[PDB]
């Protein structure tokens, strides 16, 4: 069964502590995506993109 | 800060900048002229109006 396997397949993740993350997010039609931007986490090293 | 990448260059040493900044020293005049009649009357204390 699919609820069954539920708890199994998710052994690991499932039923963690909740915590706030900062990120900027858009909506798109009924998907709510996630948006990034890393140069910083590049061009503060000195290397390429 | 450096990244680590499992390419085969070599990784490269911790690294710092030392940056000296200097002052500029600015110069400024102005000129004022007084009469001497005027600074005469001055020090007396006056007695007819």
């Amino acid at each position: 069964s699919t609820k069954s396997d539920l708890p199994a397949v998710a052994a690991g993740v499932e039923d963690q502590p909740r915590v706030p993350i900062s990120a900027a997010v858009i909506k798109l039609g009924n998907h709510a995506v996630a948006v990034e931007s890393l140069q910083k986490m590049y061009n503060d090293t000195q290397s390429p993109y | 800060p450096t990244i680590a990448h499992g390419d085969g260059r070599r990784p490269s040493k911790q690294r710092t900048f030392i940056v000296v900044k200097n002052c500029h020293k600015h110069h400024i005049s102005t000129e004022m002229e007084l009469s001497m009649l005027d600074l005469e009357i001055l020090h007396s204390i006056p007695e007819t109006p």
